[PDB]
């Protein structure tokens, strides 16, 4: 679907579960 | 889910439990991919090893669950399945190759705030996000330990490792089809899948678009959490084709 | 150890 991976409690609200910054900072190129 | 931590509410509402009505046990993880089809290991349905072999009868899905044994009334939604269908390659035999199936619902399962679909990648997505040091998350109700079971769902996130070192750390052939991930003795942080977490997802947020890709699914290890071992997932987009077909033809 | 589901999930 074009909704698809974007949650309802978070992405949605513009909320940030409290690890995903953890991932994104995992991600350097 | 080994020295993982307890997930927020609506975390991954992508999360699938596969149950096994008698008795009635947790069978396995899986993920859920549109609003009729749900994505899981082809072992949690066919192990001749271990005498494992469902139909769909002997099952049912639990979508947007949050607590492992009780029934979450007017949260979690139970769908029976129509048809299975595993990966004609899947290698039971040896290294559990092509580990991947999916399993089409009877009804189309409504979404909310706990039920949501994850994305599955395409070529680019996997080529960006798929790197050695890259993390992802797991979760699952598994195991807590190797040798005890959670009270809520448990995540877990994970670096990708370099293939040199996952085909270092088993005797096992490693395929294409596969990647592991788990810090290494002296990265000092802890965290594996175990029993009972398999069929769960792996994924990534990608900072490009901000969504959710599933890029793994709980597949196999040799133990759980122990030094030098990393765990192993099916790779999903090497599946896609498969994937693809089977929705094209079935759904 | 899990609770009963409604019955009417077969
Ligand atoms: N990431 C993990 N640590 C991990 C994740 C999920 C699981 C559950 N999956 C299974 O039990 C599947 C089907 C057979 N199997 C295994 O993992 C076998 N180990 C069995 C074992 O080590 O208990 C492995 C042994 C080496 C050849 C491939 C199969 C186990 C470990
Ligand atoms: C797994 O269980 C299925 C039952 O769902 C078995 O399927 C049978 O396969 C044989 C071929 O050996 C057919 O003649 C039967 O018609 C199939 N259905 C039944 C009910 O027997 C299957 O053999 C089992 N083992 C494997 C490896 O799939
Ligand atoms: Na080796
Ligand atoms: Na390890």
């Amino acid at each position: 679907e074009a909704d698809c991976g974007l949650r309802p409690l978070f992405e949605k609200k513009s909320l940030e579960d409290k690890t995903e910054r953890e991932l994104l900072e995992s991600y350097i190129d | 889910i080994v020295e993982g931590s307890d997930a927020e509410i609506g975390m991954s509402p992508w999360q699938v439990m596969l149950f096994r009505k008698s008795p009635q046990e947790l069978l396995c993880g899986a993920s859920l991919i549109s609003d009729r089809w749900v994505l899981t290991a082809a072992h949690c349905l066919l192990y001749p090893p271990w005498d494992k072999n469902f139909t769909e009868n002997d099952l049912l899905v639990r979508i947007g669950k949050h607590s492992r044994t009780r029934y979450e009334r007017n949260i979690e939604k139970i769908s029976m399945l129509e048809k299975i269908y595993i990966h004609p390659r899947y290698n039971w035999r040896e290294n559990l190759d092509r580990d991947i199936a999916l399993m089409k619902l009877k009804k189309p399962v409504a979404f909310s705030d706990y039920i949501h679909p994850v994305c599955l990648p395409d070529r680019e997505t996997a080529a960006s996000l798929l790197q050695a040091g890259y993390k992802g998350r797991v979760t699952g109700w598994g195991n807590l330990k190797e040798t005890g079971q959670p009270s809520v769902l448990q995540v877990v996130n994970l670096p990708i490792v370099e293939r040199p070192v996952c085909k270092d750390s088993t005797r096992i052939r490693i395929t294409d089809n596969m990647f592991c991930a788990g810090y290494k003795p002296d990265e000092g942080k802890r965290g594996d899948a175990c029993e009972g977490d398999s069929g769960g997802p792996f994924v990534m947020k990608s900072p490009f678009n901000n969504r959710w890709y599933q890029m793994g699914i709980v597949s196999w290890g040799e133990g759980c959490d122990r030094d030098g071992k990393y765990g192993f997932y099916t790779h999903v987009f090497r599946l896609k084709k498969w994937i693809q077909k089977v929705i094209d033809q079935f759904g | 150890d899990f609770e009963e589901i409604p019955e009417e999930y077969l």
